[PDB]
Formats: C-alpha cells, sequence, structure tokens
C-alpha cells in the first residue's frame, strides 16, 4: 500500500488525481463545461462510509481535493507548493498505523483547512 | 501478556476487538424503550466475577469508569482532539 498511501497524500495535498488502474476512490469526470463531476468508487474504499462521521470525513476530503484542483486550475500551476501557506501535511508511511490511529483525521483536517484558507484568500483578494 | 494487552487496548482506545469473552467490559445496546437512542443510556456493562485473583475489584471498577468517561467524551462532548 505504499503506492495507496502517496495517491491519497498527492490527491490531499495538490488535488491531482491520476487512477490509471481505477484504485483510487473518487475519480472526476472530463478526463457542466467548467463544472465536472466527482464520482466516488465504494468499491475500492478504505472504510464503510455509512456513519454520519465517515459520510462528513469523506465529503470534506472530497471538498479538499475539489478545491485543491480548482486552485490549480485557477492559478495556471501544475502543484501548489508548501510555501503558498503555513499548514504543511506528512506523507503516509503505515497504513494499518494511520488507520487504527487518529492521525488520519489530523491530517484530513489540517488539508481542508489548508485548503480553505487558500481558497478564501484567492476569492477575498483576487 | 495478552490479558494486559487487552487491558491496555481498552484503557487506551476503548476497544473490545477480538476479545472472544475473555474482558470484564462490554457494551449491552438492549433497550426496553427507556432511551433507545442512547442520550443518557451509556450502554456499557461491566461483570464482576469476570476478573482475575490478582487484580482488585477497585482497579477493575476504575478501569471500566475510564472507559466509560473516554467513550463518553469521544461520543457526546466531541472532545476529539483532546481524547486523541
Amino acid at each position: 500500500s505504499q503506492d495507496y498511501c502517496t495517491m491519497l497524500y498527492e490527491w490531499l495535498t495538490q488535488g491531482i488525481l491520476n487512477d490509471p488502474y481505477q484504485e483510487f476512490m473518487t475519480y472526476d469526470d472530463l478526463e457542466r463545461a467548467w463544472d465536472t463531476q466527482y464520482f466516488i468508487r465504494k468499491d475500492v474504499l478504505l472504510r464503510d462510509c455509512d456513519s454520519e462521521e465517515d459520510k462528513n470525513l469523506l465529503f470534506k476530503m472530497l471538498r479538499t481535493g475539489i478545491l485543491l484542483k480548482v486552485v490549480r486550475a485557477s492559478l495556471q500551476i501544475p502543484t501548489i507548493p508548501s510555501n503558498s501557506s503555513d499548514i504543511t501535511i506528512q506523507e503516509i508511511n503505515d497504513f494499518a498505523d494511520l488507520m487504527e490511529g487518529s492521525n488520519l483525521e489530523l491530517y484530513v483536517d489540517k488539508c481542508y483547512s489548508r485548503a480553505n484558507e487558500i481558497f478564501l484568500k484567492l476569492f477575498f483578494q483576487g | 501478556s495478552l490479558y494486559y494487552e487487552y487491558l491496555m487496548n481498552w484503557l487506551t482506545k476503548g476497544l473490545l476487538r477480538a476479545t472472544y469473552g475473555e474482558f470484564f467490559i462490554a457494551e449491552n445496546t438492549d433497550t426496553n424503550g427507556t432511551d433507545d437512542d442512547f442520550i443518557y443510556h451509556i450502554p456499557i456493562e461491566f461483570n464482576q466475577e469476570r476478573v482475575p485473583a490478582f487484580i482488585p475489584k477497585e482497579l477493575a471498577y476504575k478501569i471500566f469508569m475510564i472507559g466509560k468517561s473516554y467513550i463518553f467524551l469521544e461520543k457526546y462532548c466531541k472532545e476529539v482532539q483532546w481524547t486523541n
């Protein structure tokens, strides 16, 4: 799962979707003209996503990825460097530890707050 | 060794997985109509004679109360960061 943790980190830090094997839990259309549809694959999910907490967590991750991709498309940059904000996300190494601990929730909340701050700053100043 | 490991797991994360009836604290979701959605029921039960002889009943009750208060803080007070 070293590849899956790296893919999740890339999706949560830059919003870049690269799933040539249909393994990631989220993928967008246009791979209506400007607004693309983001489809979630429950067959390749990491949790059940049935309870309200898990549903809100998945929605927060998807919103973070969407905001990152929108910021990238608006700034015409291939990636969002970490110096653009005061939040730095660490890459996942142990999938079992990330699943059993709340470090996943902490990283998700941090990246979501960073994406929301960047989006608000952009839409307020530019 | 595994008994103390399960005690550690319950005292830290409030988990009772892979117990197979080898613990003295469990959850009883059965409800007779009073507080079905567990607004104030706290459906956590604690057995007495399920503990060995080398552990005090007061210490077992303290462990049960620690787990109950941790679950309460994690479920009702939403103190996610502090509980983590």
